[PDB]
């Protein structure tokens, strides 16, 4: 299927003093592979899959280097906008950058994105066709340009199509064990009277990868939302993911409803009922 | 901009009275960064806790795992203590086995 | 790997 990889920074501003707390994070897919913390002792980017500590001295010395020069343009923007946005020099500021790149089912080269923050809001992005920028201001407007005529659309292009591919396939290969494996749910139904007259059924999807899933609750055999509750997806801890649906239904009724689990580790889509 | 934090304490696996396991408090949907996450037990604060290396959705917004190794029990009572900018006051979450 | 340059705001 289709795989990514991406790049996480956040740069936080200390004005009563210091540089700014920055921390980066790389990921392949649903798994994050290294990271990046100035608060931290190494000062040097680290692994945090096995499949990643393959790699040479060499690679680490090269993305510590790159990452730390990624740092210091964060601390320089925090400063430049500050200046934009005609803001105080005593409050702290936020910005963001996330990048990377998608292989298709095919593994060729699918898309790439570049996309930048200021205290949690699009500043500037990168459009699709890797041509053109969206600016969502004036403040972003001005960045625009002076990257229009630097031609940094070109030089970013020529990574997310090249380098990025590259390496994603290559990472990849080196932790198929893991990264080209996929976790079917692990489902059940728990039952949890509320009152003499209704009760709760709760469909459970534990321990799955990747985290992308879809619950659904059906009585006789139709889609209900009503009565119903959806918890967000969450990290179990060890790399896979949970999720759970529940509904409130009369009791003695529970035969009526099915809960329907579609993932992409299953061959079809699972459905259950309770007793 | 600022956001409020969701807020999600639960086991990673399936709770056993006596039997290892570990509690995690998910933050989500938060900015800015700087939050304080505690995870308590019978009211009192965990000192071994870790979590995750902070990164964010599409929209921007924070999230973070915290997490710590611990054996549940029929009577000790555990949650998650939560401060932010955008809270008034510390929100708490307690855990419920069934969630 | 990275991208081996960062241009400023």
């Amino acid at each position: 299927g289709s795989h990514s990889m991406r790049y996480f920074f956040t740069s936080v501003s200390r004005p009563g003093r210091g540089e700014p707390r920055f921390i980066a994070v790389g990921y392949v897919d649903d798994t994050q592979f290294v990271r990046f913390d100035s608060d931290a002792a190494s000062q040097r980017m680290e692994p945090r899959a096995p499949w990643i500590e393959q790699e040479g001295p060499e690679y680490w010395d090269g993305e510590t280097r790159k990452v730390k020069a990624h740092s210091q343009t964060h601390r320089v923007d925090l400063g430049t906008l500050r200046g934009y946005y005609n803001q105080s020099e005593a409050g702290s500021h936020t910005v963001q950058r996330m990048y990377g790149c998608d292989v298709g089912s095919d593994w060729r080269f699918l898309r790439g994105y570049h996309q930048y923050a200021y205290d949690g809001k699009d500043y500037i992005a990168l459009k699709e066709d890797l041509r053109s920028w969206t600016a969502a201001d004036m403040a972003a407007q001005t960045t625009k340009h002076k990257w229009e005529a630097a031609h940094v659309a070109e030089q970013l292009r020529a990574y997310l199509e090249g380098t990025c591919v590259e390496w994603l396939r290559r990472y990849l290969e080196n932790g198929k064990e893991t990264l080209q494996r996929t976790d079917a749910p692990k489902t059940h139904m728990t039952h949890h009277a509320v009152s003499d007259h209704e009760a709760t059924l709760r469909c459970w999807a534990l321990s799955f990868y990747p985290a992308e899933i879809t619950l659904t609750w059906q009585r006789d055999g139709e889609d209900q939302t009503q009565d119903t509750e959806l918890v967000e997806t969450r990290p179990a801890g060890d790399g896979t993911f949970q999720k759970w649906a529940a509904v409130v239904v009369p009791s003695g009724q529970e035969q009526r409803y099915t809960c329907h689990v579609q993932h992409e580790g299953l061959p079809k889509p699972l459905t259950l009922r309770w007793e | 901009i600022q956001r409020t934090p969701k807020i999600q304490v639960y086991s990673r696996h399936p709770a056993e009275n006596g039997k290892s396991n570990f509690l995690n408090c998910y933050v989500s949907g938060f900015h800015p960064s700087d939050i304080e996450v505690d995870l308590l037990k019978n009211g009192e604060r965990i000192e071994k806790v870790e979590h995750s290396d902070l990164s964010f959705s599409k929209d921007w917004s924070f999230y973070l795992l915290y997490y710590t190794e611990f054996t549940p029990t029929e009577k000790d009572e555990y949650a998650c203590r939560v401060n932010h900018v955008t809270l008034s006051q510390p929100k708490i979450v307690k855990w419920d086995r069934d969630m | 790997s990275l991208a081996n340059t960062v241009a400023t705001l």
